[PDB]
């Protein structure tokens, strides 16, 4: 099944006992994030 | 002079600083990949060549 999925990165780590849902692209990058995928930003689900 | 994938330009490098940010943050190569480790964080956490 192709449904379970993780989270690959975010800003920092998570605080214990907290659960993040968001799905903004991830801003990897110092190129600030243009709202879709490309060099720096990309999806935090994977 | 770029080499072929039979015979590559072995280049054995050594103690110095590879600022891997500096490759990180232009995008002139179409891609960059770098195993289990954010590009920035390389310029961290190091290694021996």
């Amino acid at each position: 099944n192709y449904n379970y999925l993780y989270r690959l990165f975010r800003k920092s780590n998570l605080k214990p006992f907290e659960r993040d849902i968001s799905t903004e692209i991830y801003q990897a990058g110092s190129t600030p994030c243009n709202g879709v995928e490309g060099f720096n930003c990309y999806f935090p689900l994977q | 002079r770029f080499a072929s994938v039979y015979a590559w330009n072995r280049k054995r490098i050594s103690n110095c600083v590879a600022d891997y940010s500096v490759l990180y943050n232009s995008a002139s190569f179409s891609t960059f990949k770098c195993y289990g480790v954010s590009p920035t964080k390389l310029n961290d956490l190091c290694f021996t060549n």
